[PDB]
Order: structure tokens, then C-alpha cells, then sequence
RNA sequence: GUGAAGAGGGAAACAACCCAGACCGCCAGCUAAGGUCCCAAAGUCAUGGUUAAGUGGGAAACGAUGUGGGAAGGCCCAGAC
RNA sequence: GAUGUCGGCUCAUCACAUCCUGGGGCUGAAGUAGGUCCCAAGGGUAUGGCUGUUCGCCAUUUAAAGUGGUACGCGAGCUGG
RNA sequence: GCUGAAAGCAUCUAAGCACGAAACUUGCCCCGAGAUGAGUUCUCCCUGACCCUUUAAGGGUCCUGAAGGAACGUUGAAGAC
């Protein structure tokens, strides 16, 4: 026989809380890739977004080590000459600190729609509330 | 101060400290002395 | 504090006892009707929306009548907004008049530039042109150069280049205000502000001052 | 190491209040707080206060010298003041203290009037003399450096704000 | 020796380097170099240490109470630094 | 089986080994003005005479008339000395 | 520079604290929800019959045709269209 191929028709996501206080950026964002992608499951398919729906408090509190606070440095490119752009770590913290999670979490994840697609699932906020609990998200511990 | 890969204690009163990662010399008789690591 | 909206009328001069003749643009600035005030709990921001002059009842639309008919005003010609700095309180209904102006001394108006369509390198960016002789080959007030060679490659973005000229917002800043005339419903500010005899203006007191 | 082995000795008068690494001391002078580093057991175990490390810290010993000195000049501090002088050399300069803010006349355009803190108190025997007072020693050498940073003495005649422990090398203007 | 006349895997990508020589087929298995946190298959493996510089992940003479380890040795309770 | 080569013009863009402006240490730094080094690339950074000139000399300016990369930037943009 | 050990001292630094530039982030102006992460607020409109069959966000008939929009025309200190 053929073997198994998920059908995202068919295919179950569960909803999953996370807080981020303390927890390294780097190991955390890879439990988070891990399980926005579906490889903790066994349906794994890897052209089929079998993963689940994470959210992530406290991202303003997630740790990071050695000088990385004042020296990690995010750099992009706005499209016209001379506009790149910079910012640190404890910048970003301070002005959007979802994205410091979001970021490195769309760095691990396949590039590509499905990659695009498997990231919508990744719901981040900088504080201790959500209004996801309709969703009725589980707690997970990174 | 003057600015140089090699920096020395130019008199007793020199002083060799690191301060940011950057050997300086500090001297409390001669601020000719004053030297930085660069 | 907020700015008012009004209307160009035109530019004229005050003459002064001193001798000095102080161009001045006239603003129409009739009375500023309240229409909405949108504060921090529903809206995430505290301002007021604001109308002014008339409208045809016959041109009024019922999303806009309803929207007029709520704050209990008389359908004015536009909707504009004023940011609040957290003092300044304001009521649906409310008419905000020129007075407002009576003890500042300078004002910022903004309004849209007057229209040059597709304008030429030399006219929008202050191009020079080219020699007009001398041997020029169907290249008087064309732009030159675009760029380098096989390095970028490529046209660099926010190269200046030709096209629409005007007809876009423009705020002057810093103007002083000559006069406010309450009874007749008149800003006199010193100087040209934006856009076209007749059009519509909004003039704030000035932000650097 | 020495530092944090000589154990700090409270005299009468000073009630001690460790709440884990925030730990406070009340005085004469005012209540002084501090909250040292996670590598630092501080113990009551007499009428003194002991210093050392705490396993799982490789500064640890640093840490503990450190402590042993901070708190010192704060039991000091409550008890006993710490005064820093500082003298003004100057034709035309002078100082005068108006209530937590002293009126600095340094040779500028402009009236030099520094802003005092919380806790520091300056006197004025002379036009070129001021005398502060604090139970910190941290803020009265941070306020005597920025009074002394609007005039730093300069060496040919020693004109400007000094410390009165500062003593000034002068030189000689270039020959000719 | 390889390429030329040599595919495959690895070295990000990279004729000539490393592994290895494709008769065809298989939705079987063991390995090579190289690798096993995510992109990306496999250790967030185990024990002991080193590094705090993102060194690792570009660069020399020379400079320096960085830090680890080793061999000794001078001064030291006739009191030293 | 063609990638048009000097200089000019037009338009420029980056780098910083910074010419000016800004911040600073040492000075054989009294002051004025300098010297030298450190940080800093935000902005700004001549017109003319002679020559095809780049350059350079000269005249007179300027806060300054920076140094280099971009096919010694730019001829499907101009000129063609 | 302050306090300050490691290193009884000293030390701007290791802990901790403060000064510090046209660079950086803002503040000023303009674009800006195709920001597919497509957001918010206010207001307006639509409140009927049923047939069908693989009964599913299904297709068809009759009636209804709104808010509003577009078209057309007169045109503009808006404009290549
Ligand atoms: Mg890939
Ligand atoms: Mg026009
Ligand atoms: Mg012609
Ligand atoms: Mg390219
Ligand atoms: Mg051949
Ligand atoms: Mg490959
Ligand atoms: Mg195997
Ligand atoms: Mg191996
Ligand atoms: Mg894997
Ligand atoms: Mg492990
Ligand atoms: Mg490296
Ligand atoms: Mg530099
Ligand atoms: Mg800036
Ligand atoms: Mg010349
Ligand atoms: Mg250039
Ligand atoms: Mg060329
Ligand atoms: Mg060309
Ligand atoms: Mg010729
Ligand atoms: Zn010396």
C-alpha cells in the first residue's frame, strides 16, 4: 500500500498556550517551529500544515544570553538606497516585542505558502492576556 | 590620549586597566602617559 | 489644541501705519460643527471629527445624513479630524468658531497644492537642463543620466524623475496670523498658504512655535 | 576577599533589616536601602554583619568586598555624615545655596543653578566654598563631580570649581 | 590523482577538493565522507573539562594584573607584600 | 559571429582613510589661532583665466572648495574638443 | 566621572550609578490597511413566494431591485488617457 498522506480537510489542529518569560529565544523558537510545522505528530506530512495553533505570552520577557540584549542586531533593508536599517535587540523589545519571537520563529520555519501558512497559526503577544479562550488553548511548557 | 597597538607603563606611576575590553593606561603624574589600546 | 478647517478666498495686503504692506491669504473659517467625538475607550484615540458649510440635502447621502443626523448638526460640505492633547474637551453639536485663533500668534495650514500635472525633471526637481546649442542632439530638458553601470544595474528607488507634480496635501508652517475677524468669520494669516483660490484649508496653531 | 572577611561592625543606634539581597539600614541620618547581587549571603549573627559568597557564583569573593564596603559607608552614612567640600578659585566666582539649589556665578553668560537631590544638604561659609552633606556617599561625590564639572580646575592658574582635597598641577604658559 | 570522457552523496551554492565509479527496476535494509536544535534526514546524547570573546563564524609583528593548567623558586610569625 | 575607448555636460549613488560643521583627549594648549590623535558619513562641500584636457598653475571666492568606489559611474542620456 | 571590590591600596567596572555629539530612535512634513497580519469607528440599506435533487456554504423559477454606485450630460485654478 501506498503510505499515509494527510488531507488538510481532515487533518485536527489543537490550540496551545505558551508563556515566554524566561525562556531562551533560540530553544524556545524551535519547540515552536517543531509544533507549527506538525513534526511531533505522526501524520507529518510535509507538503500538509498537520501542526497546531500556538499562542505565545509574554514575548517582551522572553531571555536571551551573553550580551545579547545590547548586541543582538536586526537588520533589514527597506528597498531604497542606503535604507538599511537597524535595531537591537532591547530596541525591538521595547518598540514591537512580538516580533523578536516572530521573527525567528519565521527564520526556522520552511520558506515558501506553506512555511507563510504554517506562521498564521503562530499567535504572539507581549503581555499575560489573549482573546483566544473560545479556542479553549491548552497549556505547554517550553 | 594617544592611540596605539602597543601600550606601556611609561613611568612607575602608570597604571595598566581594562575597562571595556580595552587596555588603557592611566597615569596620575604625566597626562602624556594617557594611552588606549586601538 | 485643535485647528479649525476653512476656505481660500484669496491673498490681499493690511497695510500698517508703519509703512509696511503684509501679504495676507484670507481663510474663510465658518463655524466648525462637532459631528463625532471619538475617545479612547471605543475609538483607541481621542479626537473630534468636525464639519463645516453646506451641503444639498439632495446630495446628501443617508450614510452621511445619519451620521450628521446623530450629532443633531446641518450637513456640512466635508468630515475632518482634530487630534486632542488630553485638556481639551469637546460635545456632538458643539460650534467651534474662529476665535479660537484670537490669542495665537502663528498657525501651520495645510491644504493640497495647486496641480501641475505631468511635470518635466526641470520643473518638478529643479533639473538643470542641458546646453541648449553646441552640438545637443534632442536632449535640451531631458534628465540625463539615470545611473551607474553594471554594478547597481539596476534604477535606484526615489530616483527623480518625471510625472504628477501637485494636487497633493501640503502643510506651510509657522505662519503668522495677522488678523481674526469673528463677526466676519475671517483668518488672516501672513502669506501664501496652499492649493487654489476656493479650496479647502485646515490651519492648526503651530506645532514648533 | 580581605574586604569582605573584615566583618562590618554596627555601633548603638542602627536597626539592620535583611530581607534576602534588599537589605536596609535606618540611622540618625535616614534610612539607606541597597540590593546586592544574587553571589552575596548577608547574615545577622551578632552586632555585626558578615559578608561572603554564595556557592554558584564565580565573581562570589568580588561581590562580597564590594558589599562589605557599600555597606560600611552606609552604617557610616546613617550614623555619621559624609561631607565632601569643594572651593571655588575665580575672580569673579562664587556660590550661594537658596534651598536645595545652589547658584553657581562661574565667569559664563548664563546663571550656573545646580539642582540638588533628595538627601544632600550645601552650605555656604564663603562665596567660594560649598559644603554638602548626605548619609549616601555615592550621590555626594556624584553632586560634588557635577559641581565641579561646570568649571574642572584648569592647570595654568587652577581657576575653576575644585574639591578641596584636589590638589592642582600648575604649569608653565609656552616660552615666548 | 581527479576532471576532461564521471553521474550519485558531502564541501551553502562550487569541472579539477573529500567520499564514492550509475546495466534496469523496488514506497526494503547497512554504511562512506560528512553530519544529527529549526529551515533539513538523524543525539537539544552521556561523562569530564575549556571559552564569555557570539571568540567559535576572516587577518600578522607587537601589546596587556583576561582566564585555565603545569614545573619549580625567592620573601614569610628573628613579622614579609 | 564587437563589452564604444580620454575629458566635458546631465543625473547621480555608496564607502570613510572627515575638507567644513558637531563631540572629545594629549599639547612644546595663556588667550586668539594652531598642532596631533580618537568618535562621527546627518547635511553641506566654488566661479573663472590658460589648455581637448584629467590634472596643474594663476585670479578671486567659501564654513569648507574632502578622499576614493560605482565598466578610471553615466555616449540605446547629450557632446565629440 | 561617582561609588566600588576582585587585588587590605589603587582602580570609571566586575555588581551598581551618572554625564556625554549634526550619527542612531523619536520629535517636523508627506505617502500609508494589497499591513492577504487586508485593522478600527460612525452611519445607511435589504425582514418575499417557492420548485428541484448526488441534501449542500447546492441549482433553478416567480416576485422584488434597496442603500448606493456607475453610466450619460454640463464641466473644473483636477487632468496625457
Ligand atoms: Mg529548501
Ligand atoms: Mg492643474
Ligand atoms: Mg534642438
Ligand atoms: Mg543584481
Ligand atoms: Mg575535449
Ligand atoms: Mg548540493
Ligand atoms: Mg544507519
Ligand atoms: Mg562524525
Ligand atoms: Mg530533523
Ligand atoms: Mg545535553
Ligand atoms: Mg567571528
Ligand atoms: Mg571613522
Ligand atoms: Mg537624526
Ligand atoms: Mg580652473
Ligand atoms: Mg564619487
Ligand atoms: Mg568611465
Ligand atoms: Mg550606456
Ligand atoms: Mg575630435
Ligand atoms: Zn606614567
Amino acid at each position: 500500500m501506498k503510505t499515509f498522506t494527510a488531507k488538510p480537510e481532515t487533518v485536527k489542529r489543537d490550540w496551545y498556550v505558551v508563556d515566554a518569560t524566561g525562556k531562551t529565544l533560540g530553544r524556545l523558537a524551535t519547540e515552536l517551529a517543531r509544533r507549527l510545522r506538525g513534526k511531533h505528530k505522526a501524520e507529518y506530512t510535509p507538503h500538509v500544515d498537520t501542526g497546531d495553533y500556538i499562542i505565545v505570552l509574554n514575548a517582551d520577557k522572553v531571555a536571551v544570553t551573553g550580551n545579547k540584549r545590547t548586541d543582538k542586531v536586526y537588520y533589514h533593508h527597506t528597498g531604497h538606497i542606503g535604507g538599511i536599517k537597524q535595531a537591537t535587540f532591547e530596541e525591538m523589545i521595547a518598540r514591537r516585542p512580538e516580533r523578536v519571537i516572530e521573527i525567528a520563529v519565521k527564520g526556522m520555519l520552511p520558506k515558501g505558502p506553506l512555511g507563510r501558512a504554517m506562521f498564521r497559526k503562530l499567535k504572539v503577544y507581549a503581555g499575560n492576556e489573549h482573546n483566544h479562550a473560545a479556542q479553549q488553548p491548552q497549556v505547554l511548557d517550553i | 590620549m594617544k592611540v596605539r597597538a602597543s601600550v606601556k607603563k611609561l613611568c612607575r606611576n602608570c597604571k595598566i586597566v581594562k575597562r571595556d575590553g580595552v587596555i588603557r593606561v592611566i597615569c596620575s603624574a604625566e597626562p602624556k602617559h594617557k594611552q588606549r589600546q586601538g | 489644541m485643535i485647528g479649525l478647517v476653512g476656505k481660500k478666498v484669496g491673498m490681499t495686503r493690511i497695510f500698517t501705519e508703519d509703512g509696511v504692506s503684509i501679504p495676507v491669504t484670507v481663510i474663510e473659517v465658518e463655524a466648525n460643527r462637532v459631528t463625532q467625538v471619538k475617545d479612547l475607550a471605543n475609538d483607541g484615540y481621542r479626537a473630534i471629527q468636525v464639519t463645516t458649510g453646506a451641503k444639498k440635502a439632495n446630495r446628501v447621502t443617508k450614510p452621511e445624513a445619519g451620521h450628521f443626523a446623530k450629532a443633531g448638526v446641518e450637513a456640512g460640505r466635508g468630515l475632518w479630524e482634530f487630534r486632542l492633547a488630553e485638556g481639551e474637551e469637546f460635545t456632538v453639536g458643539q460650534s467651534i468658531s474662529v476665535e479660537l485663533f484670537a490669542d495665537v500668534k502663528k498657525v501651520d495650514v495645510t491644504g493640497t497644492s495647486k496641480g501641475k500635472g505631468f511635470a518635466g525633471t526641470v520643473k518638478r526637481w529643479n533639473f538643470r537642463t542641458q546646453d541648449a546649442t553646441h552640438g545637443n542632439s534632442l536632449s535640451h530638458r531631458v534628465p540625463g543620466s539615470i545611473g551607474q553601470n553594471q554594478t547597481p544595474g539596476k534604477v535606484f528607488k526615489g530616483k527623480k524623475m518625471a510625472g504628477q507634480m501637485g494636487n497633493e496635501r501640503v502643510t506651510v508652517q509657522s505662519l503668522d496670523v495677522v488678523r481674526v475677524d469673528a463677526e466676519r468669520n475671517l483668518l488672516l494669516v501672513k502669506g501664501a498658504v496652499p492649493g487654489a483660490t476656493g479650496s479647502d484649508l485646515i490651519v492648526k496653531p503651530a506645532v514648533k512655535a | 576577599s580581605r574586604v569582605a572577611k573584615a566583618p562590618v561592625v554596627v555601633p548603638a543606634g542602627v536597626d539592620v533589616k535583611i530581607n534576602g539581597q534588599v537589605i536596609t539600614i535606618k540611622g540618625k541620618n535616614g534610612e539607606l536601602t541597597r540590593t546586592l547581587n544574587d553571589a552575596v549571603e548577608v547574615k545577622h549573627a551578632d552586632n555585626t554583619l558578615t559578608f561572603g559568597p554564595r556557592d554558584g557564583y564565580a565573581d562570589g569573593w568580588a561581590q562580597a568586598g564590594t558589599a562589605r564596603a557599600l555597606l560600611n559607608s552606609m552604617v557610616i552614612g546613617v550614623t555619621e555624615g559624609f561631607t565632601k567640600k569643594l572651593q571655588l578659585v575665580g575672580v569673579g566666582y562664587r556660590a550661594a545655596v537658596k534651598g536645595n539649589v545652589i547658584n553657581l556665578s562661574l565667569g559664563f553668560s548664563h546663571p550656573v543653578d545646580h539642582q540638588l537631590p533628595a538627601g544632600i544638604t550645601a552650605e555656604c561659609p564663603t562665596q567660594t566654598e560649598i559644603v554638602l552633606k548626605g548619609a549616601d556617599k555615592q550621590v555626594i561625590g556624584q553632586v560634588a563631580a557635577d559641581l565641579r564639572a561646570y568649571r574642572r580646575p584648569e592647570p595654568y592658574k587652577g581657576k575653576g570649581v575644585r574639591y578641596a582635597d584636589e590638589v592642582v598641577r600648575t604649569k608653565e604658559a609656552k616660552k615666548k
